[PDB]
């Protein structure tokens, strides 16, 4: 069922969440039964904590895929 | 409005590249303009291809170079505008018929080809 | 099944691997299997001090569990048959 | 064998060929071989028998050659033995065989058309050489002179038109062309003509040649004998030219 | 949508209907027969077989014929003569089998020659159109000498296309540069219908053999199919992209196949309400001349020729090339099929005709 | 089980009673059968709305018989190309002549009612001897020298750096340019060819980039890796043709190449190997939305694939 | 698969750090590797003359 419910949001923008402060945004073109992400026209925002104070990464990447392990949270922007 | 008897008369897009053809054999000599010219290419047989003018009034004095064409086998179209023709030729003047010419050397043969052939996809 | 597949469809690609302890290395993807490993051709260097210490290492296993990513570009992955397969599969 | 020709020793001829033939064993997969010298044996037993010949085709040219040359001989020594029909079998067998040769076809051609009074056929046999390879010049060449034997000029000239259209240096082409127009259906359009064909083909040495026949034809006899002169220092090994010379001497 | 009448028209449609419907039925019940008594293997083979058959022909004849190029090759109903339209405005006749001409006409037309039909009444009196502007029909006699003509009937304006005999044989469609199509009386030489619905001319006509459903083929694309009898049309513009140079039915009424110049025979019209293709075929390398199809008499089988050097064949069911025919040295203006056999008459640009065995 | 299973494929082999290598024939009866029970006349949908009916010699109501057609005929929407109207080489002189004596007179005018500017004496290696309007001329030769050299540099530099600025300023547009230009395609020419093998990288990669060059919708299906396959081209014309010539002339699929893989380099002798243009048409739309090259485990996938733009057609089993 | 591995030198990385050279002798579904004559990468320091590497802690292997 809810891997029923991500099949609306594919071919369109999405907001994906990784462990360690990995932030993902780009179009759903794919999962499965363990969610597996490949994400098109994408884009990598890295949140690291660095010297005691904030400094973010970003890693520009056309396309991305992702390992489930990684994954905690899908969604919309 | 453009003559029945002007027949195959090419679209706008053929049209267009047929002057474009025209233009680059003017320029490399490889084109001959004028009713008399085409029928002495035609005779020869170097015409490649045949151009005519549909808004030749009075458009009989072109309609032999089609039936000479279909005697030797050489495609033909009219385009519309004699003016453009004229122009193309590389002619203040309006003219109604020009000749591409054959000559196997040229950089434009391929260009020239295509639309040989263009020409022949409109005829049946 | 669906992931396997698309995986062997990338047979023969040279392609980026980010692992879990700072480790980008690029290679030519050979063979493919059920929980996704990566045997790469000819180990190139994609950045100075995240690639680790190789050099004639040519050929490798990478394991399944170790990867973060597979960094493929716009011109080298499948995606709305990826969604169907999906949509197929329950 | 050329010697022996000259000063004709037949018994003698033919010793030596058994000769010959006896070292030839040991030639396997030699250049221009056995494909040249069968051709000539061939040649030799036709000057005196014809059936002794038959065998030996059947036999020799089977195995190694495989090559065109043998099947038009035998289709010659049919012609000369009658048989037509078989001629024609043999013919077909060889374009089967070998598709890539203009030859045969022109030869089945002119069975068709000469020998049994059908055209058609023989227009359609030519056809199907043309479709089987459009590279050569050569069975375009055999179709206009096809055209060029019956009554119809038109087609041929159109032929020759579509010909020059697909490969345009070809001096044979352009000698087809010079033919028809000495007709006399234009007589005139005629040394512009000659003149683009001298273009295209480079002063080619056949196409002078033709070009003085033609003049030799409308019986312009200075100017004919100036055109075979040309031809020839364009190049001497080749011959009509020095036949058309002596006749135009005489 | 604008909407006057004719008498004569009322009179022939009526009989148009009752002929349609009638043959219709039978053909149906045929249909229906031929379901309940068929099975999977040996008609299967015996379409395999013709197939090999279809591929197998080679070019055994070709006979030239005229100065310019063979507009028309037309096979008689009989099967026996062809008739052969040349640009020139002639149409010469000959012997299928040998193909020997028996006649010239070039006083008869002044244009080119657009198609010849030959009258489905045996009684061998076809019919021809052309650029000239006028079509003809031709009281044929293999003895008296060649051709005769019987009547002139100038209702199109400019130069026609392509007419046909509706399978009666009292009507005589023609469509033309002109934007209708027009169907007369083959009695009195007098027209009928006028049908203004293509923005460019109306290039190819086909009636369907059961005599209902008349596809005009447009300069236009679009192919508008016409029950004579309502002035009503049944249509897919939405096959063809450049012009529809011909049209054609499967005899089993079943089927339409529009040729194009895009190439692309499209067969459409089909049991299926949604009238979508089972398949469009690729059928030549340039443009497609002539689509014909031979289950009158024996069974369905597309074939066409083309402006590439190659006429060929395709299965009624699966619509596949299964084999390509080289014999033209030049492009392929118009073909016939033997109505019983494989024998096939094509010409064109080559300016022959062409036997195929 | 999997020793049955391929005795029963074997079977089939040799006589099947249908078969997907050719897509199969017989037409079936229960459809038919259905079809004629809706119609329910003895006719077919053209005719089923007479419906049995007669109205005095056999005519019908429903679908009238008195009155002629006269329909609306749809008039296709012409993509104005505004021509290009073109020069005669008099005319592009005048043109030339004209423009040109505007500016000088300009400059004049911007030089003798302006002093907006000054005009100096262009010097060379041939005047330097002669010009005096500039002071040191012998005075000081070297120095001299040094300004007439420094001055033709500076006259070849500028006309340099002009060059490059036309060249910077026409690759910003281009990019610009190309992005713009989102125009609708009015008619797509298409080819589409079939090939017996392409076990080599390089005609992969060329088929790829080239495809990539020019925007051509399409795709290059095949089946088994080794085994036959089809390329769908599409798009305009000169690029149709581009990738045909590519596809035929520049490329051998007849050449001896090498298979680069850990296990071992194989040398691949391919002569059976050849290609052939199967197509070469114009489709009403252009269905593929991209060049969509793949790879197949059979013959019906490969079908289903290329239906996936509702068109199978363009292959053909031979 | 670590077919093509058995009975030859290999690079093995782990998860937390550390980097091995030496030669793999067996290998199973769960990547388990069986390893002889045991030694550092970087430190070069000999550990033993065989051991066994659980499949959880391989990050990369290598082949050399």
């Amino acid at each position: 069922t809810p891997l029923d419910l991500l099949k609306l949001n594919l071919d369109e923008r999405v907001y994906i969440k990784l462990r360690g402060a990995r932030t993902l945004v780009g179009t759903l073109q794919a999962f499965d039964s363990h969610c597996n992400i490949v994400l098109s026209d994408a884009v990598e925002t890295i949140y690291q904590l660095n010297n005691e104070e904030l400094s973010e990464s970003e890693r520009r990447c056309e396309m991305v895929f992702i390992r489930g392990d990684t994954v905690t949270l899908i969604s919309t922007p | 409005a453009p003559n029945p008897k002007a027949f195959p008369l090419a679209d706008a897009a053929l049209t267009q590249q047929i002057l474009d053809v025209v233009q680059q054999a003017a320029n490399l000599r490889q084109l001959k303009k004028g009713a008399n010219e085409a029928t002495k290419t035609l005779n020869r047989g170097i015409s490649e291809f045949i151009i005519m003018a549909a808004d030749c009034e009075p458009i009989e004095i072109l309609l032999h170079l089609p039936l000479l064409c279909e005697d030797k086998n050489v495609p033909y179209v009219f385009v519309p505008s004699r003016v453009a023709l004229g122009r193309a030729c590389g002619v203040s003047r309006p003219v109604i018929a020009a000749s591409i010419t054959t000559n196997d050397a040229s950089a434009i043969k391929t260009q020239i080809y295509a639309v040989k052939d263009k020409i022949e996809t409109l005829l049946i | 099944m669906l992931f396997f597949s698309f995986f062997k469809t990338l047979v023969d690609q040279e392609v980026v691997v980010e692992l879990k302890n700072d480790i980008e290395i690029k290679g030519t993807l050979q063979s493919v299997d059920q929980f996704l490993n990566l045997k790469l051709d000819n180990i190139s260097c994609t950045d100075e001090k995240k690639y680790p210490h190789l050099g004639s290492v040519r050929n490798i296993f990478i394991r399944g569990s170790t990867v973060r990513y597979v960094y493929l570009n716009k011109n080298m992955v499948d995606t709305n048959l990826l969604q169907d397969a999906t949509r197929r599969e329950v | 064998i050329k010697l022996l020709g000259r000063s004709l020793q037949l018994d003698e001829l033919r010793d030596f060929f058994q000769q010959t033939f006896s070292s030839l064993e040991d030639f396997k997969i030699s250049g221009t071989e056995r494909l040249y010298y069968k051709y000539v044996n061939f040649l030799r037993y036709q000057d005196l028998n014809e059936e002794a010949i038959k065998f030996l085709n059947e036999r020799c040219l089977k195995s190694f050659p495989i090559c065109h040359k043998f099947f038009l001989q035998l289709g010659q020594i049919y012609h000369s033995m009658g048989n037509i029909e078989m001629s024609r079998e043999t013919y077909l067998s060889g374009t089967r065989l070998v598709p890539n040769c203009p030859l045969l076809w022109v030869s089945l051609s002119k069975i068709d058309e000469i020998d049994l009074k059908n055209p058609v056929r023989a227009r359609s046999i030519l056809d199907r050489g043309l479709l089987k390879n459009p590279d050569d010049v050569l069975f375009y060449i055999a179709k206009i002179q096809m055209e060029i034997r019956l009554g119809n000029l038109d087609q041929a000239e159109l032929l020759v038109t579509q010909a020059l259209q697909k490969f345009p240096s070809n001096a044979l082409l352009w000698v087809e062309q010079i033919k028809l127009f000495k007709h006399g259906n234009k007589s005139s359009l005629k040394k512009t003509i000659f003149q683009d064909a001298l273009r295209r083909t480079q002063n080619d040495h056949r196409v002078l040649l033709e070009i003085g026949v033609s003049f030799y034809a409308e019986a312009q006899y200075e100017t004919s004998l100036k055109w075979l002169e040309r031809a020839l220092k364009k190049c001497s090994r080749y011959g009509d030219t020095w036949v058309w010379l002596f006749r135009t001497y005489a | 949508f604008f909407t006057p009448a004719t008498s004569e028209l009322i009179f022939a449609r009526r009989f148009l209907i009752n002929y349609s419907l009638e043959r219709s039925r039978k053909r149906l019940q045929k249909e229906m027969e031929r379901h309940q008594k068929f099975n999977t293997r040996q008609e299967l083979l015996s379409r395999r077989t013709e197939l090999q058959r279809m591929a197998n022909l080679e070019l055994a004849g070709s006979q030239l014929v005229s100065t310019k190029p063979i507009s028309a090759v037309s096979l008689s109903t009989d099967d026996m003569v062809v008739a052969t339209g040349s640009w020139a405005g002639d149409l010469q006749v000959l012997n299928s089998q040998t193909l020997q001409p028996l006649t010239q006409k070039l006083d008869s037309h002044v244009g080119k020659i657009g198609a010849i039909d030959w009258h489905p009444d045996s009684n061998n009196q076809m019919i021809s159109c052309a650029e000239d502007g006028l079509i003809k029909n031709f009281q044929y006699s293999n003895e008296e000498g060649g051709l005769r003509l019987l009547g002139d009937l100038v209702g199109h304006e400019r130069r026609i296309s392509d007419v046909k005999y509706h399978p009666s044989g009292k009507f005589i469609g023609s469509a033309s540069h002109d934007m209708t199509w027009r169907l007369w009386d083959a009695s009195t030489h007098q027209e009928l219908l006028l049908q203004e619905g293509h923005d460019k001319g109306v290039f190819s006509l086909s009636f369907q053999c059961d005599g209902s459903l008349v596809c005009s083929g447009g300069m236009d694309s679009l192919s508008m199919l016409w029950d004579i009898r309502s002035g009503s049309k049944v249509m897919t513009l939405a096959g063809h992209s450049k012009p529809i140079y011909t049209v054609a039915w499967s005899p089993n009424g079943y089927q339409v196949a529009t040729g194009g110049g895009d190439g692309i025979i499209n067969v459409w019209d089909i049991r299926k309400r949604d009238e979508g293709q089972l398949n469009q075929i690729l059928a030549h390398r340039n443009i497609v001349t002539q689509v014909r199809f031979s289950k009158e008499d024996g069974g369905k089988k597309l074939v066409s020729c083309g402006y590439d050097n190659l006429i060929n064949v395709y299965s009624s069911d699966t619509w596949l090339k299964m084999g390509s025919l080289a014999g033209h040295t030049d492009k392929i203006i118009s073909l016939d099929i033997s109505n019983n056999s494989h024998f096939l008459v094509s010409g064109g640009w080559d300016r022959s005709i062409k036997l195929w065995n | 089980l999997l020793d049955l299973s391929k005795f029963k494929i074997y079977y089939d082999n040799n006589h099947g009673y249908e078969w997907w290598d050719t897509a199969y024939l017989d037409e079936k009866g229960e459809l038919m059968e259905k079809y004629d029970m809706n119609g329910t006349s003895p006719a077919e949908e053209k005719l089923a709305e007479d419906i049995d009916e007669v109205d005095d010699d056999d005519d019908d109501e429903h679908p009238s018989i008195r009155y002629v057609a006269h329909p609306l005929p749809e008039k296709i929407n012409e993509a104005k190309v505004s021509i290009k109207a073109y020069l005669t080489q008099h005319e592009r002189k005048r043109l030339r002549r004209n423009r040109r004596k505007m500016a000088r007179e300009a400059r004049e005018i911007k030089i003798k009612l302006g002093l907006l500017p000054k005009p100096e004496p262009k010097v060379k290696l041939s005047n330097m001897m002669s010009v005096f309007e500039n002071d040191q001329n012998i005075t000081d030769p070297t120095a001299w020298e040094k300004v007439v050299k420094d001055q033709v540099d500076l006259r070849k530099r500028k006309h340099l750096e002009e060059n490059e600025r036309r060249h910077e300023d026409a690759i910003k547009r281009r990019k610009e340019a190309v992005n713009m230009n989102v125009e609708k395609p009015t008619v797509y020419h298409c080819k589409v060819f079939q090939f017996k093998n392409l076990q080599n990288p390089k005609i992969r990669f060329k088929l790829k980039m080239n495809s990539k060059e020019l925007s051509l919708k399409g795709l290059c299906l095949r089946i088994r890796d080794d085994g036959p396959g089809i390329i769908i081209v599409v798009g305009n014309e000169k690029s149709c043709k581009f990738y045909e010539n590519l596809v035929m002339k520049r490329i051998k699929w007849n050449e001896d190449f090498e298979l680069h893989t850990n296990t071992g380099d194989i040398k691949m002798d391919m002569h059976n190997n050849s290609i052939s243009k199967t197509w070469e048409g114009y489709l009403q739309d252009c269905k593929f939305k991209g060049w969509f090259m793949k790879v197949c485990n059979d013959q019906d996938s490969l079908l289903r694939t290329l239906g996936q733009f509702d068109s199978e057609h363009f292959y053909s089993p031979v | 698969t670590l077919k093509d591995y058995l009975n030859k030198r290999v690079v093995i990385i782990k998860v937390d750090g550390e980097c091995l050279i030496a030669s793999l002798n067996g290998f199973d579904k769960n990547t388990n590797l069986f390893i002889t004559n045991v030694f550092n990468r970087i430190s070069k320091e000999f550990i033993c003359k065989a051991q066994l590497l659980r499949g959880s802690e391989i990050a990369l292997v290598g082949l050399i």
